[PDB]
RNA sequence: CAUGAGUAACGAUAAAGAGGGUGAGAAUCCCUCUCGCCGUAAGCCCAAGGGUUCCUACGCAAUGGUCGUCAGCGUAGGGUUAGGCGGGACCUAAGGUGAAGCCGAAAGGCGUAGCCGAAGGGCAGCCGGUUAAUAUUCCGGCCCUUCCCGCAGGUGCGAUGGGGGGACGCUCUAGGCUAGGGGGACCGGAGCCAUGGACGAGCCCGGCCAGAAGCGCAGGGUGGGAGGUAGGCAAAUCCGCCUCCCAACAAGCUCUGCGUGGUGGGGAAGCCCGUACGGGUGACAACCCCCCGAAGCCAGGGAGCCAAGAAAAGCCUCUAAGCACAACCUGCGGGAACCCGUACCGCAAACCGACACAGGUGGGCGGGUGCAAGAGCACUCAGGCGCGCGGGAGAACCCUCGCCAAGGAACUCUGCAAGUUGGCCCCGUAACUUCGGGAGAAGGGGUGCUCCCUGGGGUGAUGAGCCCCGGGGAGCCGCAGUGAACAGGCUCUGGCGACUGUUUACCAAAAACACAGCUCUCUGCGAACUCGUAAGAGGAGGUAUAGGGAGCGACGCUUGCCCGGUGCCGGAAGGUCAAGGGGAGGGGUGCAAGCCCCGAACCGAAGCCCCGGUGAACGGCGGCCGUAACUAUAACGGUCCUAAGGUAGCGAAAUUCCUUGUCGGGUAAGUUCCGACCUGCACGAAAAGCGUAACGACCGGAGCGCUGUCUCGGCGAGGGACC
RNA sequence: AGGGUGAAGCUGGGGUGAGACCCAGUGGAGGCCCGAACCGGUGGGGGAUGCAAACCCCUCGGAUGAGCUGGGGCUAGGAG
């Protein structure tokens, strides 16, 4: 029921990633907002594999 | 290597009126030519209606000839492309290599032609204006020399040489007019090769149109969120307004485009 | 922390019952024995994605929707290794990046080239055996792969730049091989009659799979020269253009069948033991014969038809320049070859829905019998189960499903539903028609199984070897003979719409929108628009038979009356006004040259006024009065009014309120529909008008057929309800 | 998956001048017609704190095309 789950080790995997955000200005600049406003991480980091 | 206009299925259910065009060559094209890319959208924004496709196989033509201005040519033979609305001849230059070009009146496979400096006005080869015998016909041609074939009346029979004055000389375009050539320009000597096909019959509009590659079109379509016209009713607007934020369909476009008064008259118009 | 509540609920009506076992306790664990449901899936298989877990050993207080000594649960330990499988160590498209370059207030926008970037390209192995557990990765047998060192033989060798070349629809399709079906009493084998019978071409099991190349089936992919060799595809013998010969069902060079070296496996029972995961197990095999064959493979076929089907290795082919004495082509010897990957789940309790949620999720025959054909049907093969809460009587009543008679729609807003009806073969088939068709019209009749005479397409002629109907004849047994499961109810008729379709994810199967095809009309390509801050792309490598704006929407007949207002199209003579050019002139300060305002005669852009044009352009198309031997209107009979004043067809209609209009038909009766009439509350051709076959899960009106549907239904089975 | 339909071309036989055109055989096209896997989802029915934040059943339409589908991408949110 395309219940729109379904990830994709690749595309999400893709889509996403440390490069990618510090590609798009507003991708670097959240990356810090969030990360060292308030720790935790990068789920662009997320992956797995 | 011509080809049948005319052919219609029968009754083989709404499939009727299908018109068949089939140019005897029949061969698959030959080594030069790449592809196109699947364009309708672009820049990458994406823009105007219609638009599909439809399989691929696609074109690169000549549209100069002053490269070899002589070099006899015999008709490698009939064929075409998945574009162009009026078939082509792959011709073979006496020198080894070939080139895709037009398909005037029906010439004929290994008929030799060729143009440039002084070419027999023989439909076929190509000529600097010019050497326009005023009152023959021609097509492809080109104004403001180099700027290759510029004015590809495609199927478009219609480069009328008319008279001369200055360094231009008059031709009646396809539209039903007049403009001017400075004659070191260019001509395909002749005609086009396709017009039947412009009236060629398509069964089952959703099958043909598609399979054309473009799908659709529809106007004040009710919901007229958009769509300038009204809707949100049976009757048809009034205003007088068309799509995207548009002027209805009797206003001009031209300007001071240095260009019009340049060359050309008759103006705009017809009267079959 | 209470409450309905210890009622509702346990995730599918694919059922389970026994015996023994292990246990502190076993409906709910283990074996084994009866039994039902899958099987075309509840099969296996690759992949995805999950990422623990998988196993083996202990344990269950949490977790499973209670169990529970069971687990995918908890604790611990061990478990996947590949030059030849895959992906990178290579190729590239879309496509992202981007040295250049064009471009922004900035952040960026655009971007060739080279790069990144694919189960799209390309590339060198297979099968049999061994672990609790992984395998073409391990072992073993068999078959190779490139790269390095050498040597041996052989050459204008020597880029990746030129080229040729790999490269490609769809529909279909001859010919040829295993897969893979299938009968061999055909050979090997462990057994049996239990029961009236048969030990007899009886049953039951099996009767292969891989094999350098050597070779024998099929074909599967073409030219030798020479020369001119005014292109070369810049640089040169390689391609392509011209010419004279040989251009042979030609030798050419790329997958099957045999090979066969040869290895390996080889199952029924059967009974001995492990829970099982399992193993001995018969010589241990017999391992031959004949039948049917594909959408698979050879194969880049072959034909036909348009809407006419991707870019980088490999073979050559020259510079660089080396080579040519140590470059490449080719044998043998020697030596090399790393990075990331497997466990298992994996049409699903481990992947996605917050749950062991009956939802969804990509490709691989899909074993067999029967059915005309077939992944549908019914029973099954292997292989998979028994959905995880149980026992119990079984009343109300909803559910699911079965039977009815009498009548057979009156129920009812609607025959909603449900039943009728449906499998192929022959008899036969209406108004209308775009002569394609409405026909599966419609209405009949058929089939089962026996024996008998009679023709055929298979397979090495053709003789136990099979599939097509034969055909006909006599006859056999049922109420019953597509015997069960797959499987049309039908006819008449009217409004719309053409018909194929998409959608409205969340009611709204269906009109609307599509549309093919009509007309107006827009644009000269550096078109016109559409996005854009330029840049720029788009458009179209298209080039007015073309690319846009549109109202319509096959087709047939047919598109009439007005442009005085509106928009648009055409002409600036004139009236008209911004900035401006501008100077008359007034002005303040100036003792004064002067310095500085205001400044307005006249010239002055589109526009606006004005004059024509103008409907498949907005948008509209009338009002009243009078007269032909009489009793009824009709012709103008002139007038009031405006731009004229609605034609053709059309009418109480997906527009008539007076309306259940009036007649007619249908009918026991009908505001329902069909047909008329036509004083059209308020139709009219282009948002089309009248009509118009085929086609609709269209909406509405008849009527035949059939039927617990209705006159109430009445009993019945399965599930909750209830103990 | 599977089955029926049965155009165009052609081949031959038939009639003029040849020809139209006919008949027959071949053929075996898209529409398709019939009907599963595939894709949609009315018509009626069955849950209401339901297997479920859109389901199960009986049923039904297309069933080669504007078809359906896995992988890889671009357009996006006053924009698509
Ligand atoms: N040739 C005309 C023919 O007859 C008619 O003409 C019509 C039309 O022209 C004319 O219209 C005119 C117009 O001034 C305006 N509508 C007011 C005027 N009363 C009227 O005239 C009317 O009244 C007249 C005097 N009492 C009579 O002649 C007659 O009853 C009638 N014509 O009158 C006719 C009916 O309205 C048909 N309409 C037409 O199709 C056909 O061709």
């Amino acid at each position: 029921m395309k219940r729109t789950w379904q990830p994709n080790r690749r595309k999400r995997a893709k889509t996403h990633g440390f490069r990618a955000r510090m590609r798009t200005p507003g991708g670097r600049k959240v990356l810090k907002r969030r990360r060292q406003k308030g720790r935790w991480r990068l789920t662009p980091a997320v992956r797995k594999r | 290597k011509f080809k049948p206009y005319t052919p219609s299925r029968r009754f083989m259910t709404v499939a009727d009126f299908s018109e068949i065009t089939k140019t005897e060559p029949e061969k698959s094209l030959v080594k030069p030519l790449k592809k196109t890319g699947g364009r309708n959208n672009q820049g990458r924004i994406t823009v105007r209606f219609r638009g599909g496709g439809h399989k691929r196989l696609y074109r690169i033509i000549d549209f100069k000839r002053w490269d070899k201005v002589g070099i006899p040519a015999k008709v490698a033979a009939i064929e075409y492309d998945p574009n162009r609305s009026a078939r082509i001849a792959l011709l073979h230059y006496v020198d080894g290599e070939k080139r895709y070009i037009i398909a005037p009146d029906g010439l004929q496979v290994g008929q030799q032609v060729v143009a440039g400096p002084d070419a027999p006005i023989q439909v076929g080869n190509a000529l600097p204006l010019r050497f326009i015998p005023v009152g023959t016909v021609v097509h492809a041609v080109e104004l403001e020399p180099k700027k290759g074939a510029k004015l590809a009346r495609a199927a478009g029979t219609s480069a009328q040489i008319q008279g001369r004055e200055g360094d231009y000389v008059i031709l009646r375009l396809p539209s039903g007019e007049l403009r001017k050539v400075h004659g070191e320009c260019y001509a395909t000597v002749g005609a086009v090769g396709n017009a039947d096909h412009k009236n060629i019959v398509l069964g089952k509009a959703g099958r043909s149109r598609w399979l054309g590659r473009r799908p659709h079109v529809r106007g004040a379509a009710m919901n007229p969120v958009d769509h300038p016209h009204g809707g949100g009713e049976g009757r048809a607007p009034r205003g007088r307004p068309p799509a995207s934020p548009w002027g209805w369909q009797t206003k001009g476009l031209k300007t001071r485009k240095r260009r019009k008064p340049s060359s050309r008259f008759i103006i705009a118009r017809r009267k079959k």
